[PDB]
């Protein structure tokens, strides 16, 4: 709501932005269009029902501008819950006039917020610039994850057995050096630690179940 | 001979002072310089995100290419960026707004961004301005709105700006730039840098010492070991130049011992002792009353930690139950009594030398603490036979 | 410990633990008033009256400290600059002032306690050593600080806790009602102390004293038992 | 003579021992450390003759000589500068706790060098363009910072940019990063701070048993007032605790005060006795819990007795306030007192709540008060049966 109200200040009314709260700007723009009877403004707002204005504080701001006949509001509705964003206390100002529209054409613009999956180039370009000893650790936890995935009570491997497996596969040598190798993994949103009740920091990978299954096929070369 | 002359000149070349070396970095540098030649000649402009390796010292690589373009072509101007003194996400655009066209400058008037900065860039009569970007990940916000205007300028009308971002690898295009994998207008370019293994760390040292020194001070067997573990952590150039320079001053200090009062080859044993206090535990030096490890009043408390793990199947304890185990073993052994009024200071005392750790809690006593690693370190190398030998056999 | 600073230049910092302003304020203020009889030091040593109950942060404490010294400003307070040079050959003529704190509980849980670390460095600086004597009700205070402040303390505290009973407790009840020789007539002063002795040994008066002594043996719990009876006397 | 008491000259022996034992009246520094002072001597000397800049980060608890040994490093270099040996330097000092905001460090640096004072942004921008000035000579300055954890911010733009300054061309900054433990760069600080720094972290170990008896001997070289059996006894307890250099001389000062309490007699003893060494341990490490039950009344000791009786047949250390009131009347009626009223239940709790000996939330849930003993449950039984 700040990118629309503050955009008609230094462009339509020619005034720099200096308001305080939200209610301070609402009652300041009404006096500019009430005393003057020659300031028309057409609002060709597209898709009014987006996804970040479902609160009741968003329609009460635009509802005040609808009381004046000098302000024109043109909005589009693309949802079956049209009267869910306004009640009887707001229809007196807007005075909606319904007009059915039949176009039959797909959408190729706003399709971006929907969840696709994750880009495979991120998991591929992260191992090329990674130390050789760290790649063997990432390829070792993925093997024990799919073999124990059938168990519904999978809480993750502990830290004692993880430290023993390192020297069994010629990896890390000490403990403080092993914790330093997990710094670039927790910052890249690959693994995270949880406050376990048994005093053991669990190790899990918050990704999709189908993503780890397609990682062993690209490392065959 | 030239003994004192070689040591006073070796510390200058081994110190981390703008390592602007050309060898050992061929295919990682020619692609960067050739990418800018097509934009200055072909009248093109786009974006270029450089995702460097976390901590490898590549800031001197970009400075070499920028100074070579000044001597080749004369007419363009390059503005630098140093946002290290900007703790907030704002106050970044006005910081670089005072450099319009070198000799032609202006003055700010308060609240005037996104209007005059992008206006002079679209002017075709001006030269090709090159803007440098650094630590772009630290300029994020709650909705990274400040990063939505600097990545769309070389893609709208009049594209006359090349984006060069020098930053290490922390996160790719997931939440910083949501335009990728969603919009088909922007087409950025990504170049990574793998960590330098022994094929580059050993090579970068041959042209570093043999060109400025007269005779080497170490053998060739010590080079293969120092360049082996430095590439296992990250592969930083400063870490490789510091692990070798520090191993020389410890040997040079031993030269002035019953010699000057009235070159040599540094062995491999003199290098392992320097990294001994980095990853190795300092629990061996404890003879002749040398206080280089553990005093006394702390070993009688940490010895009871394993006595509670094998009985409760848990590795976490607290300050409350720690005094209960100490109040029982003191009355049956007649030792020094330590009240719990000063036992909390011992919790903020046993953290160095790579041992147990803890966190911060508001209330006392009830403090969730844990242990680092306990397996086999109390025998062989450590005594624990005549001191706390009767404690482990008691319970 | 007080004579090591006023007569010489050795500052000491101790911790007095007790009840509140009715019991802990019976020894520190009495030692400071003892310095008044000797006028060759009372005129060269001032006193700053601080209270931790009023201060809640750290930025405010950097401005209200100048309201007690008044050596470089006026009713007005100088620039907002946080104090940096707080004036610290071990022999100066700038009149050394001793600071007095109170209630180590409010500012004890602020931000690493950046105010107490300054007072611990002035006595260990190089100019004039300045001591610090405070009051607190909580028992253990030493462990309530970080390791950078724990290793830089005197580790000297006295537990001012009363340990009376019943025979020696009656003397406290009669000492508070023993007014000094200030009455215009000495005849009425003799019957005042004698009437208390007749009521000190009674089957009903001793029962009230032992009932309040078991609940709270602090001297503050007895203050209400001596002023309420005076209101009835008209 | 302006002041009426301009330092009275100690005419005795016990009054003179405090001058050589004071933390401020030190003729030099703490000895028994030549293998470490010589190592840092050749390091700082190699930087002034090279006209470059480096970093330095030590480790150790705040009490091993980090405030006394660093002063002799400057006192020895200033003597050679006057004899045309080493280039001149500038003395810069700054503490991490003297500044409230962690971003005000740019004000003390600009004011120390020149005289202009700005802020954290107006000054922080001039110092960045001054270090990279091409064609301007500088001096081999020294940067001494203390307590690095207070300067840690969320963006990590305080410790990272500070280490990149002496890594330029015309940069002669010698950073003396002083902290506590050595695992700070690999715990609180992240990757960028630990990368541009180096593995040149030489920790300082505490003094040994043979070193504490020598430092105290240098201060008492001509002080015939302490026996040889009492000096080694005080230096023995501190050597087993943590080896702190500040926890040894403070106990000796207490020995100089406990002996004066016996000097009120007409006899004037010379050396100390064996009783002064035993009393210097209990008074130094006093307990704030064994004296609470001894000096208690009758209702206070009976209220704490019923707490352990309810935590025996349940096995849980958490209970309510309504359950503790039921068994409190049983112990009060057996000894010979009437039932306690309800209004006084918060009065006896405010006494223990003021001293915070019983962790409990404030007066919000009077019937749901969480009982949390500050001490254990076995130590209160031995201190109660002593009466």
């Amino acid at each position: 709501v700040k990118s629309v109200l503050n955009s008609i200040t230094e462009e339509v009314l020619d005034h720099m932005g200096t308001f305080r709260s939200i209610l301070d700007q609402l009652d300041w723009i009404v006096n500019k269009f009430k005393e003057d009877s020659s300031l028309e403004l057409f609002l060709l707002i597209h898709n009014l029902d987006s996804q970040m204005l479902r609160g009741e504080k968003s329609q009460q701001i635009i509802g005040q501008l609808s009381s004046l006949h000098n302000i024109y509001l043109i909005a589009s509705i693309d949802h079956l819950n049209a009267p869910l964003m306004w009640d009887h206390a707001k229809q007196s100002l807007f005075n909606w006039l319904w007009y059915e529209t039949t176009t039959y054409s797909p959408y190729t613009e706003e399709t971006s917020y929907e969840n696709s999956s994750l880009p495979l180039s991120s998991l591929t370009h992260v191992l090329r610039s990674l130390t050789p000893n760290a790649r063997g650790i990432f390829r070792l936890l993925i093997k024990y994850q799919l073999d124990n995935q059938d168990n519904p009570s999978y809480i993750g491997l502990s830290f004692q057995d993880f430290y023993q497996q390192c020297r069994e596969a010629f990896l890390v040598n000490s403990d403080l050096t092993l914790r330093a190798q997990l710094t670039e993994f927790r910052d890249h949103k690959l693994i995270r630690t949880k406050k376990g009740t048994d005093g053991v920091e669990y190790l899990l990978i918050p990704v999709d179940n189908g993503t780890l299954t397609d990682f062993l096929e690209k490392e065959e070369e | 001979k030239q003994e004192g002359t070689c040591y006073q000149q070796a510390k200058l070349v081994l110190n981390t002072a703008v390592p602007d070396r050309l060898p050992a970095r061929e295919r990682e540098m020619d692609v960067i310089r050739n990418f800018l030649r097509e934009h200055i000649c072909g009248k093109k402009a786009g974006s270029l995100y450089l995702s460097g390796a976390p901590g490898t010292g590549k800031t001197a690589c970009l400075s070499r290419i920028l100074q070579d373009l000044k001597k080749e072509l004369k007419g363009f101007k390059t503005i630098m960026l140093n946002c290290m003194s900007l703790r907030t996400a704002q106050a970044v655009f006005p910081a670089i707004a005072q450099e319009i066209c070198q000799e032609e400058v202006s003055r700010p008037a308060g609240k005037d961004m996104m209007r005059k900065l992008e206006k002079h860039m679209t002017a075709e009569k001006g030269p090709m301005i090159v803007l440098v970007l650094d630590e772009m990940d630290q300029l994020d916000s709650k909705g990274q709105d400040v990063l939505y205007t600097l990545f769309e300028w070389p893609w709208l009308s009049n594209s006359h700006l090349v984006l060069i971002g020098i930053a290490n690898t922390l996160d790719l295009t997931d939440r910083i730039l949501p335009r990728l994998q969603a919009r088909e207008k922007c087409k950025p370019q990504l170049l990574n840098f793998p960590p330098y293994t022994r094929n580059q760390i050993v090579t970068i040292l041959q042209d570093r010492l043999n060109q400025v020194s007269r005779d080497q001070v170490l053998d060739n067997a010590a080079v293969q070991f120092c360049a082996r573990k430095v590439s296992a952590v990250s592969g930083d150039v400063r870490k490789a130049l510091d692990v070798c320079r520090r191993a020389i001053e410890i040997v040079e200090s031993d030269v002035k011992s019953q010699t000057i009062l009235k070159p040599k080859r540094v062995g491999l044993i003199h290098i392992s002792q320097v990294i001994s206090e980095i990853d190795g535990n300092r629990m061996t030096l404890s003879q002749e009353g040398a206080q280089d490890s553990f005093p006394l009043q702390q070993k009688i408390l940490v010895c009871s930690l394993m006595l509670l793990i094998r009985q409760l199947k848990i590795k976490e304890v607290t300050l409350g139950k720690l005094y209960e185990a100490y109040s029982k073993v003191c009355r049956k052994q007649q030792v020094a009594a330590v009240d719990q009024s000063e036992c909390l200071s011992l919790s903020g005392l046993l953290e160095a030398r790579g041992i147990l750790g803890l966190k911060r809690n508001k209330e006392t006593r009830l403090t969730k603490v844990f242990f680092k690693i306990e397996e086999k370190e109390i025998e062989h190398a450590l005594k624990d036979k005549a001191l706390i030998g009767n404690i482990l056999a008691t319970g | 410990l007080l004579k090591r600073t006023a007569l010489h230049g050795e500052s000491n910092s101790v911790l007095i633990i007790g009840p509140r302003g009715s019991g802990k304020t019976m020894l520190i203020n009495h030692a400071l008033k003892e310095l008044m009889e000797i006028e060759e030091v009372s005129e060269n040593v001032l006193q700053v009256h601080l209270n931790g109950l009023l201060q809640i942060n750290d930025k405010i404490a950097l401005k209200e400290i100048t309201r007690q010294l008044n050596l470089e400003n006026v009713v007005g307070d100088k620039v907002f600059g946080s104090f940096a040079e707080n004036l610290s050959g071990d022999r100066t003529s700038s009149c050394p002032v001793i600071f007095i704190l109170d209630e180590f509980d409010l500012f004890a849980h602020h931000k690493n306690q950046t105010l107490l670390y300054n007072l611990f460095d002035i006595s260990q600086s190089a100019q004039t050593p300045i001591a610090v004597i405070g009051l607190t009700c909580r028992l253990d205070i030493l462990e309530l600080l970080e390791k950078r402040v724990k290793s830089r303390f005197s580790h000297r505290q006295i537990h001012l806790m009363n340990s009376f009973g019943f025979p020696q407790y009656v003397k406290i009840f009669k000492e508070q009602l023993s007014l000094p020789a200030e009455f215009p007539d000495k005849v009425f002063a003799e019957k005042w102390n004698e009437n208390v002795q007749y009521l000190s040994e009674d089957r009903s008066v001793q029962e009230v004293l032992q009932k309040h002594f078991n609940i709270s043996k602090n001297l503050r719990s007895l203050h209400m038992l001596l002023m309420l009876a005076l209101n009835r006397v008209t | 003579r302006s002041r009426s008491l301009a330092a009275q000259e100690p005419a005795s022996v016990l009054e003179e021992a405090r001058l050589r034992l004071h933390v401020s009246a030190v003729p030099e520094s703490l000895p028994c450390r030549e293998q470490e002072f010589q190592d840092i001597y050749n390091f700082v000397e190699s930087k002034l003759l090279d006209h470059t800049g480096g970093c330095m980060y030590i480790s150790g608890v705040p009490g091993t000589g980090k405030t006394a040994t660093v002063h002799e490093v400057i006192r020895c270099l200033q003597q050679a500068a006057q004899a045309n040996d080493v280039p001149p330097f500038q003395y810069i000092e700054v503490n991490g706790m003297k500044l409230t905001e962690p971003h005000q460090v740019y004000v003390q640096i600009l004011q120390k060098l020149t005289g202009q004072k700005a802020t954290a942004n107006h000054a922080a921008e001039l110092l960045a363009k001054q270090f990279c000035t091409r064609g301007s000579p500088q001096e081999t300055t020294v940067l001494l910072v203390d307590e690095l954890d207070l300067l840690w911010t969320h963006k990590q733009d305080i410790m990272y940019n500070l280490f990149d300054w002496p890594t330029h061309k015309e940069a002669r900054l010698v950073v003396l990063a002083i902290a506590n433990t050595m695992d700070l760069p690999e715990r609180i600080m992240m990757n960028r701070v630990s990368s541009r720094l180096g593995l040149t972290r030489m920790c300082f170990q505490p003094y040994t048993y043979s070193q504490l008896q020598q430092i105290l001997r240098s201060r008492l070289k001509h002080l015939k007032a302490f026996e040889d059996d009492a000096i080694q006894l005080v230096a023995r307890k501190v050597a087993a605790l943590s080896g702190d250099a500040r926890r040894c001389l403070d106990i000796c000062r207490r020995a100089t005060e406990i002996c004066e309490f016996s000097q009120q007699k007409p006899d004037s003893p010379g050396l100390v006795t064996i009783a002064h060494s035993m009393e210097a341990v209990d008074e130094m490490f006093s307990s704030s819990y064994i004296t609470a039950i001894k000096n208690s009344s009758v209702l206070e000791q009976s209220f704490l007795r019923a707490i352990l009786a309810e935590f025996r047949r349940s096995g849980l250390e958490e209970a309510t306030f309504q359950q503790i009131y039921s068994q409190h009347v049983a112990l009060c009626r057996m000894e010979g007192l009437p039932y306690p009223t309800m209004s006084e239940t918060m009065a006896v709790c405010s006494h223990l709540g003021s001293c915070r000996l019983l962790l409990v939330e404030p007066s919000r849930n009077d019937l749901l008060l969480r009982v949390r003993l500050n001490v254990s449950q076995d130590d209160v039984l031995y201190a109660l049966k002593d009466e």
